[PDB]
């Protein structure tokens, strides 16, 4: 008979003493940019001896200002959603740069409201969605993004 | 905590975005 098995995919990894686990929010770093990007980890194989990760883009508000007709709280970040480019793009595991707390205070039925601890320990915080397509923002979470279920989007299921 | 890394992320951007 024999067996083959398919791609390796992973949960949690371990890089530069810093232990990344799915649907974790890290910074990446582009040539040249001076300031990171904020993404979530959504995927994690192995291709070909390459480690790749799939990341959900957060925009910070620098990045959409163009499309953004009010203010922003200090912390605030928009979590990419809808379909199109800019949701997500695959990257080398390689080029993550560092653990970020993302807290959402999102009123969705799927998000835990987080405890004042949380909140006070969070980089950034978000309630609102960027779609893409029409580049707008929604306080409305669709029932998945990116193929992931919404609520594997949010906050932990426990604190 | 950030920390750059020498190999650069991979990014596209929604249109008038970046």
């Amino acid at each position: 008979g024999g067996i083959k098995m398919d791609t390796q995919f992973y949960d949690s990894f371990t890089f530069d003493n810093v232990k990344y686990s799915l649907y974790d929010n890290v910074y990446l770093f582009k040539s040249g940019e001076s300031e990171p990007y904020i993404g979530k980890i959504i995927k994690i194989w192995q291709q070909n001896q390459a480690k790749k990760v799939k990341i959900l883009w957060f925009f910070l508000p620098d990045e959409i200002r163009k499309h953004l007709s009010g203010p922003v709280m200090e912390k605030e970040i928009f979590l990419a959603c809808g379909e199109g480019v800019g949701l997500a793009d695959i990257n080398p595991l390689e080029a993550i740069g560092g653990k970020c707390t993302v807290l959402c205070i999102s009123k969705d039925e799927r998000n835990r409201q987080p405890s004042p601890r949380e909140l006070a320990m969070a980089d950034y915080i978000f309630y609102r969605f960027f779609d893409v397509n029409s580049c707008t923002l929604s306080e409305q979470l669709p029932e998945k993004i990116a193929g992931v279920e919404g609520n594997l989007l949010l906050n932990s299921k426990v604190e | 905590p950030p920390k750059r890394r020498a190999i650069s992320a991979i990014r596209k951007f929604p249109r008038d975005c970046g």
